[PDB]
Order: structure tokens, then C-alpha cells, then sequence
């Protein structure tokens, strides 16, 4: 029942900005954290960025603390990734999922539960 | 030290320095009661309010929440030196309220995003 | 795993017993010491919020008993006390000519009164109710001498029963039961939150409850046991009952000096035709209300039974009769014309009212109030809301009016009522842990 | 808002989020000084309980004393999600003195630690 | 634990460790409320006081005055543990409010430290 | 024993006993009362 | 040792006939009179 659909684009120049919004449905969307984790087309999973379910806390893997901003709407059920200078190195299919954290009173996470499709960022 | 409201005609950053002063004087037979114990209360109701926004131990109390100029244009040098804290206070008097309660969220959304913060193993 | 958590202003809350304030928007009740109401005031209701409420030990009704109390007190003591009355009268009937019910009743009585000055006297001739003037072995005293001295009301004060709103201080709250069927007692699913009560009439009567508040849809039967017959059924009704009653005679008051700046007021004489005080229900009316309040009886004592409402036993006249203030004069209605009927499984009711001017009001004895004269035709126009039955100790039950505890009256008016104790701490596991 | 104890019939965690509500409603000749009294006596206690545990200046407040499951072997989903603060209330009273006479040693702990932390050059 | 003031022919250091026993007993017709007014006020003076000098939530407070020595020129084996707190009370009492006043200043200096400090991007 | 001086003679000396010394006292006389009543609810008390 | 304190550049409005310190003065003046008044001889048995 649960569905992650990430939509953006897939290529852009080195130095540029870009953005993947991933939209949510079949279960509460302010209800979950959630993360989005980087796969280059060679390489394993790597966890990139990680959301409350509020918005008000955000983290990030410190090789793009200071390049990416990590955003969701909960009226619209959008978790969306904004990507700042994008160099060659940040080539890969990202994945938006739910899990990686809970508000406190909620059983704790810790994981990725639910998964997208993905998308892949052409540098 | 100028005593208590000596600094009432002195500019806002001046006045600042003497915080302590009106605080101390703020606590220092039906009649006698009842005016005391409302002293009491406009205290307490003036340190719940700062307990709210998190301001229960502090004087000077910096927080969270921008400045959304339609409260007042002035900038820093035209409010702190040639302003007095009288006409600072009639100036923001209809923007209080609001001011007040964006106060408030501010606060509770920090008390809640401490604890998701105290959550993280 | 779990870490305990502190929250401070959790909305929990406790049975508690408190002071309550009076609130309202001269009269007997002090509305100048009490303080002004809220202009708009607010009502929040609990969506889930279900509570246990019991009008039976609802301190509210306790404290309002209190507080009626003292207001009464507060009002007589800045008044003119009448020892000087305490004197032998020589009384005659008024009118011996009288054919009416009122043959025997106002009694023209002439004393040797006090004046101004201490060493003079003057004679005076008054009129007073049968009902006040007791022979001594014609001679006669006021009935008060043997128990106490009265306290004259003072003329300038109005009896009318201004509404008194209860509001809570802060740290407390009052629940609002807003259940339509609620019998006075056990769950309601339906609880509000004020912070003060809706304002009371501190109306005053017994066997029948005037003005108050009316049931939203039914006549609803409240009892602490049912069972134990000699606890009092309070009946609310579903609709009024207009009662229009009138004090006909046309009393001219008169009024003397008894000492420096001490007035005393009589009534003087008597202008046009004596005719009886008395009260006017209709018959379709009152028979539908009836009608209405042995079904609602019928579901507590069992169907294919019969229902008889007979008149009240004997006692103390307060409460053997229909007890009330109408325009500041006192009133005592027989009330048989309405409980005179078996239910077995325009054309209005005209009911005989006694005066009466010495009240030995709150069933206390030590005190005492001249209530006095009003100039003119007294009529009134009041809304029956609710009945005070008592039941005899079988296939037939029989009801009776009842009351003298005014404690009752208040409890109608009250039942929705309940004052808790809010608890704004408590403890939970989280998964927050404090940073050490 | 819901207003005061509006979220009384909330789940825990749904009425956390009107802690503010029912604080400012606990403030705001002899009978009316005595109810006036009573409230500020009450209010004082409660936060003179808070600071004993160091939550003085919070509405939410973490601590390190853990739950020990016979207080309630409830999870989170049932205590947070499935049920209101009065239920919470009335399952945890028995242990409410328990729990508050640990609050008190902990941080009595804590505070002697800090002063030894602050202690070291 | 010695109850209520038990402490109080114990020697300073083992004093300091029951301060919440007697913190409960600060706070815990006319005559009955002017004295329970009283009570209040006496309490809130103190804690007030404690606001001023950063100190509102802490039984224990750590201050950045230094000792001058004059005042008392006890080592810290001959206060804290060969004397009682009443001893100390009446060694001291001449020199309080002298205390008092520096506690002021400094809380002073600290509050526009820290707010010069978070105004740094 | 206790004094503010002992030495002043214009003070009080308080003596703390420390056994008690019983006191039987009485009033023998069987009187019986009567009541009269003067005012209006209020009643005077005499030795009849 | 009552103290007054100069507020060197502070201008305030003041209207003496609205001001609610007569008020309480009166009230005062009018609850003392009549509580020393009180607890005197009344001469009602000169009204002759
Ligand atoms: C403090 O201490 C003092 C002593 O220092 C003490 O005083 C004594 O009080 C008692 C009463 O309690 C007195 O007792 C009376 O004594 C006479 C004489 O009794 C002697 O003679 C008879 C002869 O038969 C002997 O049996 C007896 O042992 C003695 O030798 C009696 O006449 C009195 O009796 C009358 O009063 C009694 C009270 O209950 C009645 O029961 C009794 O029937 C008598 O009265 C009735 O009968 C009379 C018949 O004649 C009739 O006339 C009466 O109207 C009535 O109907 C009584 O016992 C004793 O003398 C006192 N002693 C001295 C030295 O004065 C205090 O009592 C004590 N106080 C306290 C508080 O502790
Ligand atoms: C149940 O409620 C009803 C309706 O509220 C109530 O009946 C009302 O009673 C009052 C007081 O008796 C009536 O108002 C009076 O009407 C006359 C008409 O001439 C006026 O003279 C009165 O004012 C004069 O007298 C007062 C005496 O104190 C003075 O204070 C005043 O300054 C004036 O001199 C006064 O307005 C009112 O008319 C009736 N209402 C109707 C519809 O008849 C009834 O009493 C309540 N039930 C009980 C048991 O009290
Ligand atoms: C109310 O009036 C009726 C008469 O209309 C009185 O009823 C009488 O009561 C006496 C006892 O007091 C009985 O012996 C009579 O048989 C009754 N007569 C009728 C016709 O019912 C009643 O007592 C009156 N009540 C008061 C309090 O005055
Ligand atoms: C009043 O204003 C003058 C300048 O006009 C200034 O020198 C003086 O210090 C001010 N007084 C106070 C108490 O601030
Ligand atoms: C400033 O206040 C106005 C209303 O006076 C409001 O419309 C506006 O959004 C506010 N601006 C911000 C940034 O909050
Ligand atoms: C506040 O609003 C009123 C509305 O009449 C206005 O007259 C007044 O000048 C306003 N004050 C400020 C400081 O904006
Ligand atoms: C007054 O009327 C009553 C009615 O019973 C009668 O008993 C009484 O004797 C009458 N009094 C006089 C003085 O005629
Ligand atoms: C008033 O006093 C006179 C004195 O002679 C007496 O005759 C008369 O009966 C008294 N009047 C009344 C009504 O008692
Ligand atoms: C006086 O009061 C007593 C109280 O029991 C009562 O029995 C008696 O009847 C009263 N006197 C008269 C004349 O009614
Ligand atoms: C009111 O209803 C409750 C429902 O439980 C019942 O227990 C109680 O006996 C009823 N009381 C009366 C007087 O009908
Ligand atoms: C009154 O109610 C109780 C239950 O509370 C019941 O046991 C008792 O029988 C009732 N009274 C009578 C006289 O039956
Ligand atoms: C009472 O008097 C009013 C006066 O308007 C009248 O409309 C009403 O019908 C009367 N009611 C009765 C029961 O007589
Ligand atoms: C009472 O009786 C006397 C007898 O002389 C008479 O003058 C007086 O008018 C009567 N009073 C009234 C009010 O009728
Ligand atoms: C009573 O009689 C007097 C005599 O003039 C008259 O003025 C007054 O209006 C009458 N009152 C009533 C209510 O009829
Ligand atoms: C009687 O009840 C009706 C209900 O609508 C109300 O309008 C009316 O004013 C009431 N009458 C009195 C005298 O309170
Ligand atoms: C009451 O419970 C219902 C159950 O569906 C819920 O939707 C509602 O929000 C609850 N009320 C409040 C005030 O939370
Ligand atoms: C938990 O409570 C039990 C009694 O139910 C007690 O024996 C045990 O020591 C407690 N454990 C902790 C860690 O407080
Ligand atoms: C608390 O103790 C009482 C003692 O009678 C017991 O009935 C009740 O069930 C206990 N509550 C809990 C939640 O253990
Ligand atoms: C009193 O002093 C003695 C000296 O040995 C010590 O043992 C004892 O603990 C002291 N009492 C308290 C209450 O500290
Ligand atoms: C200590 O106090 C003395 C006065 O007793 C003062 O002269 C001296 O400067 C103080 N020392 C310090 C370091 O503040
Ligand atoms: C405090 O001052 C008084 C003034 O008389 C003096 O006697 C006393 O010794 C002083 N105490 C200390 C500890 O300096
Ligand atoms: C009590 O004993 C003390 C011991 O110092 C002594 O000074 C005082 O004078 C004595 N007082 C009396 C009244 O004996
Ligand atoms: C009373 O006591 C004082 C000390 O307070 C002492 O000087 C005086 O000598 C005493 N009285 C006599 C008569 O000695
Ligand atoms: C007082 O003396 C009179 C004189 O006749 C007598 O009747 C009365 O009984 C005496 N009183 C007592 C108490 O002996």
C-alpha cells in the first residue's frame, strides 16, 4: 500500500543546482522521519541525508553538510532534496525512504522501511 | 546606580544596564492582603510568561524568533540610542500580542525538537 | 530503555472541593462585593472527555447555602430593628361585614408605639395579617415575641432574584455535563469545560421551583435513591408553567418615626374591596405537565400501577404550602387545586395565598424579618420549572409536595455541574534521556 | 487551539502539544483572597517540585532516572497513541511518590557532579 | 534521612547534601492567610534573588566571584568540615550583603557576554 | 524554679512542680435554677 | 530614610481630577472616622 515516487531531473553540469522531490502515500506522512541514501552506479548504498518527521531537525553525512538542504511539506506529502554545487563525485541513483528516526514517544527506528524507486543525477 | 526607574529617561541601551534594579523593587488589613498578594500575582504571571519561552533564569533574554519590521522600521542606532524605553513600549504597543504568542511557538517547538535531539543514541 | 519524562500542564484533573467566587453583570444579594462578569465568556468542550458527576454531593450547593445565607444576613443587619413591636396589641377584625375567604384575616390592631423623642409616646393603628398577631389572653401579641426580635427589611432593598454566576479560581475548573438525559447522576459523555457557571436566580420556594432553567427535552425525575421514600424527587420540566398570581387589595402604607432616624412601615388602611391573594395555573396546562411526569414516574416505580398526587402533610406553613416572594411581599399558596388527581395505568386552577409580613426564613430560629408593606397591587407572572415531590412509605404510590430544604433548590439548578482540581504535573516513559 | 483542557480527551502525545494552554490557566473580602492564595500556593509548589528536579524553567522535561516496567510495562504505541492523560493518570498514580522521590535523588546527583566537573582546572 | 533541619548540627559539607528537604519546607481567619502571604512572599524574594544571579534552577550554584579572603580566612578542611552552617552564618553575616552585590554585577556582565557572543555570525 | 532575675523582688517566680498535689474542690450547695425570659428570644438565668 | 529618585529626562501627564489617590483618601478619612466613632458612648437616652 505504501508508495514513494521521486521525481526530478537527470542531468546537470557540474557547479549546478538541482532538486528530487519524493511524494509519499499509502500510509501518515507526517507520521515518519525520513532519509534520502545515495547509490552510485558502481558503488554500495551510502545514507546522505536524514529528516524529521516535523521538519524543524535536519542531518546530514559530512560530505554534503554544507551543499544540501533537505526540506518536506507535510500538507502535500513531499519530502524534497535541494542539491547545491553537485560535483562529479555526487553521481548516482538517490532513494527517498521512510525511517532513520522517530519524534521520542514513537517506538524508535534506525532503518529504511519503506523505499522508492529512485532517480538517477547524471553530474 | 540611578535607583529605581532612574533610568526611565535614559535610552533603551542605557536603560538596559539597570535591569536589576526595578526586578529587586518589583517584590520589595483586607487592603494590605489584597495588594500584596496582587503584587504576587503580577510577578508570578510576568515570570510564567518568561518560563514559556524558556526566559525563567534570564534578565536579557535572546531568542529565536526574526523581527518582522512591520512591528516597527526604526534600526538598531534610531531604537537603541535615541529611543527611550516609554516610547519604545508606545510604539510596539498594538504588536505585543502578537509578538507574545510567536514567543510561545518558538519556545514549544524547541522544548520538542530537544527531545527528538535526546532521543538520538 | 525508556527514560521518565516530566510534563508540567498536563490536562488531567481531580474531585476537589474549593471556594468559589460570585460573578455577576439595590437588592439582598450584595452584587457590589461580588465581581463583574465576562462580557463573552467561553465554553470548551471535550471532544472524548466522559466524567462521573453527583449532584447529591456537589459541595457547590453547599456553598451557594452559605453564601445565600450570609448575603441575607449582610442585607438585614444595616436596618432598622424593631424591638419596640414587642408590645401588647388591642385588635379587632378589620371588616366583620366580610362574606370571602377573607372573613377573619387583617386584623386592625392599635398598640402604644415609641416616638422620636424617648419621653413621649403615640398610639398607632396598623392593619396585620391573622397570621402575625397571636392572642395573649382582644389582646394579642406578634408571633415573633416568643422566639425572637425582627429586623425590619429595609424598604430601599429589592427582593427581586437577581442571577449569581459561581466561577472557579484559577488552578480549578467546572464541568458541564450538556447531557440532555441526564438523571443527576453517574456518566456523562458530554462534559464541557467553563470556568464559571451560567447565572442562578437565587429564587426561593418551596414544593414548587420557579423561574430557574427548563429540561431541553423531557421531564427528567432526579432522586439520590428513589427507593428510600423520604429523600425528595426533584422534577425539572420539559416546558414552563405560567403561574400569574396577585395580591388584590389596594394597601395604603403608612409610615412613623420609633426613634432617631429608626422608620417603621404599616400598612395604614386598605382602599376599595378586601379580596384574597392567590395564584392562577391553567388546567390544560398543569394536567399535560402531570401527564408528562407519571410516564417519567412510571419508568423508576413499574408500569400498570396508579399515581396519585395528593396534597402535602401537615408541618411548619413554609412548608406545607407553596412558599414564595412576589414583589417583595410573602407568599404561602395552599397548592391543592394541584395535587388532587389518581392516573390509573382559560378554565385556569385559582389557588388560595395567605400574607404573611413576619418571616422566620432558612428554618433557623433567633431571627426574624418584618417584610414590609408594598404600596398598590402586587401581581406577578412566574414560570413553573420543576416540582419538589416526596413519596408515602403496594400497587398505588402516592406523591406528595414537599420541601423546606432550600438546599434542594439549588441542587436543581446546579446538577450540571462539577468543580475539579487540576493536576498540571505527571510523569511518562520516553525514549529522552536527559545529556549527562 | 482547543482551548483550555480541550485535549483532555486527546491521546498523550496529542495533548502534549497544549502544555502551554493549561499553564497560563493556572494563574489567571476573605473567600476571594483565600481562593487567590490557594491558587498561587499551588502553582509555587509545582514549580518549586520542577526545580528540585531541575525542570524548572521547562514544560517538557528529560531526565535520567529509568523506567522501571512494574510503574507500567506498557509500550509507547499503547501509552502515547492509545490512550489520554487522565487513563495515564489513574494507571500511574500508586507510583507517582516512587517516581517523584527518584527525580529528587537524581538530580541532587547531578548537581553534585557538576560541581565537581567544574572543579577541575 | 534526618528530616526537616536534622542537618542543621552537621558540618557543612554533610549539610549540603540534604538542601531539598528543607527546599520542600519553605512553601509546605485573617491571620492564617496573611501568614501563608507571607510565606509566599519570603519565598519568592529568595528565589528571586537567585534569578538575579543566574542560579533560578539550582539548589546548588556555582558563581564566577572569587573569595576575597577577607571575608573568611578559613581553609576549606576548617569550613566545610570542622564547622556547621550556623557557625559560618554568624561568621559571615557582616560581610552578605557585600556577596550579594558582587553576585549582581557578575550575572550582569554574563548576561551582556553572552549576548554580545551569540551575535556573532 | 524560674525567674527573669530571682534577685528582683518585683518580679514573678514561676515553680514547676514535679509531682502533681491533687486539688478536691467543690460548691456543695444543690442549687436549683430557674430561667425567665427578658427580651425577645432572650432568656435571663438566676439561681432559683 | 524615604527616598525620592530625579528622572532627568522624563515628561509625564498628569490630570489631578481623575486621579484615584482621592478616591482612597476619602474612603480612608471616612473608614477611620466612623472606626474611632465606634467604640464610643451613644446618647439615644439624650433624644428627649
Ligand atoms: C474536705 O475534707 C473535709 C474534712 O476536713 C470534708 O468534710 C466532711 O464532709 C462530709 C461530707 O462529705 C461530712 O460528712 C457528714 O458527717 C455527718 C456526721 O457523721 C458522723 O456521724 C454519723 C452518725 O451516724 C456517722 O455515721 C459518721 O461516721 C460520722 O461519725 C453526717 O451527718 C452527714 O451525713 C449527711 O450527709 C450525707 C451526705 O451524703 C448523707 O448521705 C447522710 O444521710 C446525711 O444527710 C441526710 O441525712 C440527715 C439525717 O440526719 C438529714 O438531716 C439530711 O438532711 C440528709 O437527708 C455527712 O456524712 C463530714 O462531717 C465533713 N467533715 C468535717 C470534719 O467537717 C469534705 O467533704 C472534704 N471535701 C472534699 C471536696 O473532698
Ligand atoms: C420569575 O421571574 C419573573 C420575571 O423576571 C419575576 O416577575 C417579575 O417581578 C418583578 C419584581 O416583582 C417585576 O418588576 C416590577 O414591576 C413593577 C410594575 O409596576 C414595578 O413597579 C417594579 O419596580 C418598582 O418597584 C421596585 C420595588 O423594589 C423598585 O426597585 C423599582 O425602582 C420600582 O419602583 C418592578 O420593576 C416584574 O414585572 C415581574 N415580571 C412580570 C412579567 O410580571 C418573578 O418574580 C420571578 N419569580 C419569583 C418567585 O421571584
Ligand atoms: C388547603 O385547602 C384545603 C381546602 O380547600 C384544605 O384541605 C383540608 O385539610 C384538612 C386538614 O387540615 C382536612 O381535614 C379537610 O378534609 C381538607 N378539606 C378538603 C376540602 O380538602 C387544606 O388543609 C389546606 N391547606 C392549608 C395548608 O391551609
Ligand atoms: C538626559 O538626557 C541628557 C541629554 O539630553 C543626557 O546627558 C542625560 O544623561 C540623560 N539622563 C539620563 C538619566 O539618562
Ligand atoms: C509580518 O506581519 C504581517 C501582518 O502584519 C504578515 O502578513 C507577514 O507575513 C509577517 N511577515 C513575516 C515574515 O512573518
Ligand atoms: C494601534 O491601533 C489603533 C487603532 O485605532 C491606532 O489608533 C494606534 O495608533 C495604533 N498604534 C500603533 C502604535 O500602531
Ligand atoms: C373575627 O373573626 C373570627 C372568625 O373566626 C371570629 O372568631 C372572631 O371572634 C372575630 N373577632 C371579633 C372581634 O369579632
Ligand atoms: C396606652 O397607654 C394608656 C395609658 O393610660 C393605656 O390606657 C392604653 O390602654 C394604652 N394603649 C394600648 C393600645 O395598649
Ligand atoms: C411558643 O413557642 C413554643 C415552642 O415550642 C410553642 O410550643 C408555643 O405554642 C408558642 N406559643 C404560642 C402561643 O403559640
Ligand atoms: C441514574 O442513572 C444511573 C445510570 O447508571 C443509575 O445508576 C442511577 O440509579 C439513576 N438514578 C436515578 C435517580 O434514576
Ligand atoms: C438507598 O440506596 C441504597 C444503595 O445506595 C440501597 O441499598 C437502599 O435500599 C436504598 N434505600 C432503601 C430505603 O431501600
Ligand atoms: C398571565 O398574564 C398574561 C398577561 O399578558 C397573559 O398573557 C397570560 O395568559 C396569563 N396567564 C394565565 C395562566 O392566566
Ligand atoms: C381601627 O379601628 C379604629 C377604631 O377607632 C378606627 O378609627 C380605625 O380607622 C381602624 N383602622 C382601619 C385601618 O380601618
Ligand atoms: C389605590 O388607591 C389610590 C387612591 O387614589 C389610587 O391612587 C391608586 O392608584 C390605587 N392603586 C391601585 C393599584 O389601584
Ligand atoms: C418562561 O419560559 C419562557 C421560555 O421561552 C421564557 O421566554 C419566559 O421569559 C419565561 N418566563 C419567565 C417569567 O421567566
Ligand atoms: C476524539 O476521538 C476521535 C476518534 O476518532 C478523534 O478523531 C478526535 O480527534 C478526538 N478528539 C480530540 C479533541 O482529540
Ligand atoms: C523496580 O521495582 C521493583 C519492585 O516492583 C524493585 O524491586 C526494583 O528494585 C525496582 N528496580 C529499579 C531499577 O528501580
Ligand atoms: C492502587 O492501590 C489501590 C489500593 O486499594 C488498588 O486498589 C489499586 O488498584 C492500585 N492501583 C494500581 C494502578 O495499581
Ligand atoms: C554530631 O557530632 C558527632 C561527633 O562525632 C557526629 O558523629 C554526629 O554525626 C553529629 N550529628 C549529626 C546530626 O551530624
Ligand atoms: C577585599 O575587600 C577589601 C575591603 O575589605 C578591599 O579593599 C579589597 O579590594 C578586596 N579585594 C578584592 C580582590 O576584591
Ligand atoms: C560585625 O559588625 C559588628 C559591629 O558591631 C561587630 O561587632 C562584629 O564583630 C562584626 N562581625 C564580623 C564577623 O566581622
Ligand atoms: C539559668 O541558668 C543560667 C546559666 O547560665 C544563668 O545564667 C541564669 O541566671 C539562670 N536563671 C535562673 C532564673 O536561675
Ligand atoms: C535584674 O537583672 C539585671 C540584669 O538584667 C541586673 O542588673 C539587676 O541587678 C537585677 N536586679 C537586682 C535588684 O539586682
Ligand atoms: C425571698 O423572699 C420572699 C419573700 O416573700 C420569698 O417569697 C422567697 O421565696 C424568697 N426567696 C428564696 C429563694 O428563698
Amino acid at each position: 500500500e505504501v508508495q514513494l515516487v521521486e521525481t526530478g531531473g537527470g542531468l546537470v553540469q557540474p557547479g549546478g543546482s538541482l532538486k528530487l522531490s519524493c511524494r509519499a502515500s499509502g500510509y501518515t506522512f507526517s507520521s515518519f522521519a525520513m532519509s534520502w541514501v545515495r547509490q552510485a552506479p558502481g558503488k554500495g548504498l551510502e545514507w546522505v541525508s536524514l529528516i524529521n518527521d516535523r521538519g524543524g531537525l535536519t542531518f546530514y553525512v559530512d560530505s554534503v553538510k554544507g551543499r544540501f538542504t533537505i526540506s518536506r511539506d507535510n500538507s502535500k506529502n513531499t519530502l524534497s532534496l535541494q542539491m547545491h554545487s553537485l560535483r562529479d563525485g555526487d553521481t548516482a541513483v538517490y532513494y527517498c525512504a521512510t525511517g532513520g528516526m522517530s519524534s521520542a514517544l514513537q517506538s524508535s527506528k534506525y532503518y529504511f522501511d519503506f523505499w522508492g524507486q529512485g532517480a538517477l543525477v547524471t553530474v | 546606580s540611578l535607583g529605581f526607574l532612574g533610568a526611565a529617561g535614559s535610552t533603551m541601551g542605557a536603560a538596559s544596564m539597570t535591569l536589576t534594579v526595578q526586578a529587586r523593587n518589583l517584590l520589595s488589613g483586607i487592603k494590605q492582603l489584597q495588594a500584596r498578594v496582587l503584587a504576587v500575582e503580577h510577578y508570578l504571571r510576568d515570570q510564567q510568561l518568561l518560563g514559556i519561552w524558556g526566559c525563567s533564569g534570564k534578565l536579557i533574554c535572546c531568542t529565536n524568533v526574526p523581527w518582522n519590521s512591520s512591528w516597527s522600521n526604526r534600526n538598531l542606532s534610531e531604537i537603541w540610542d535615541n529611543m527611550t524605553w516609554l516610547q519604545w513600549d508606545k510604539e510596539i504597543s498594538n504588536y505585543t500580542q502578537i509578538i507574545y504568542g510567536l514567543l510561545e511557538e518558538s519556545q514549544n517547538q524547541q522544548e520538542k525538537n530537544e527531545q527528538d535531539l535526546l532521543a538520538l543514541d | 530503555n525508556l527514560w521518565v519524562t516530566v510534563y508540567y500542564g498536563v490536562p488531567v484533573w481531580k474531585d476537589a472541593e474549593t471556594t468559589l467566587f460570585c460573578a455577576s453583570d439595590h437588592n439582598v444579594w450584595a452584587t457590589h462585593a461580588c465581581v463583574p462578569t465576562d462580557p463573552n465568556p467561553q465554553e470548551i468542550h471535550l471532544e472524548n472527555v466522559t466524567e462521573e458527576f453527583n449532584m447529591w454531593k456537589n459541595n457547590m450547593v453547599e456553598q451557594m447555602h452559605e453564601d445565600i445565607i450570609s448575603l441575607w444576613d449582610q442585607s438585614l443587619k444595616p436596618c432598622v430593628k424593631l424591638t419596640p413591636l414587642c408590645v401588647t396589641l388591642q385588635c379587632t377584625n378589620y371588616t366583620e361585614k366580610l362574606r370571602s375567604m377573607m372573613k377573619g384575616e387583617l386584623k386592625n390592631c392599635s398598640f402604644n408605639m415609641t416616638t422620636e423623642l424617648r419621653d413621649k409616646k403615640q398610639k398607632v393603628y396598623s392593619l396585620f395579617y391573622r397570621l402575625d398577631v397571636v392572642q395573649i389572653n382582644k389582646e394579642y401579641r406578634l408571633i415573633n415575641c416568643n422566639t425572637s426580635a425582627i429586623t425590619q427589611a429595609c424598604p430601599k432593598v429589592s427582593f427581586e432574584p437577581i442571577p449569581i454566576h459561581y466561577c472557579a479560581p484559577a488552578g480549578f475548573a467546572i464541568l458541564k455535563c450538556k447531557d440532555k438525559k441526564f438523571n443527576g447522576t453517574g456518566p456523562c459523555p458530554s462534559v464541557s469545560t467553563v470556568q464559571c457557571t451560567h447565572g442562578i436566580k437565587p429564587v426561593v420556594s418551596t414544593q414548587l421551583l420557579l423561574n430557574g432553567s427548563l429540561a431541553e427535552e423531557e421531564v427528567i425525575i432526579r432522586s439520590e435513591n428513589i427507593t428510600n421514600n423520604a429523600k425528595n424527587i426533584l422534577v425539572q420540566l420539559n416546558t414552563p408553567v405560567q403561574i400569574n398570581c396577585t395580591r388584590p387589595n389596594n394597601n395604603t402604607v403608612k409610615s412613623i418615626r420609633i426613634g432617631p432616624g429608626q422608620a417603621f412601615y404599616y400598612t395604614g388602611d386598605i382602599i376599595g374591596h378586601i379580596r384574597q391573594a392567590h395564584c392562577n395555573v391553567s388546567k390544560a396546562t398543569w394536567n399535560e405537565t402531570l401527564g408528562k411526569v407519571v410516564k417519567q414516574l412510571r419508568k423508576h416505580f413499574g408500569n400498570n400501577t396508579i399515581i396519585r398526587f395528593a396534597q402535602s402533610s401537615g408541618g411548619d406553613l413554609e412548608v406545607t404550602t407553596h412558599s414564595f416572594n412576589c414583589g417583595g411581599e410573602f407568599f404561602y399558596c395552599n397548592t391543592s387545586g394541584l395535587f388532587n388527581s389518581t392516573w390509573i395505568s382559560n378554565d385556569s386552577i385559582t389557588l388560595p395565598c395567605r400574607i404573611k409580613q413576619i418571616i422566620n426564613m432558612w428554618q433557623r430560629i433567633g431571627q426574624a424579618m418584618y417584610a414590609p408593606p408594598i404600596q398598590g397591587v402586587i401581581r406577578c407572572v412566574s414560570n413553573i420549572t420543576g416540582l419538589i415531590l416526596t413519596r408515602d412509605g403496594s400497587t398505588t404510590e402516592t406523591f406528595r409536595p414537599g420541601g423546606g430544604d432550600m438546599r434542594d433548590n439549588w441542587r436543581s439548578e446546579l446538577y450540571k455541574y462539577k468543580v475539579v482540581k487540576i493536576e498540571p504535573l505527571g510523569v511518562a516513559p520516553t525514549r529522552c534521556k536527559r545529556r549527562v
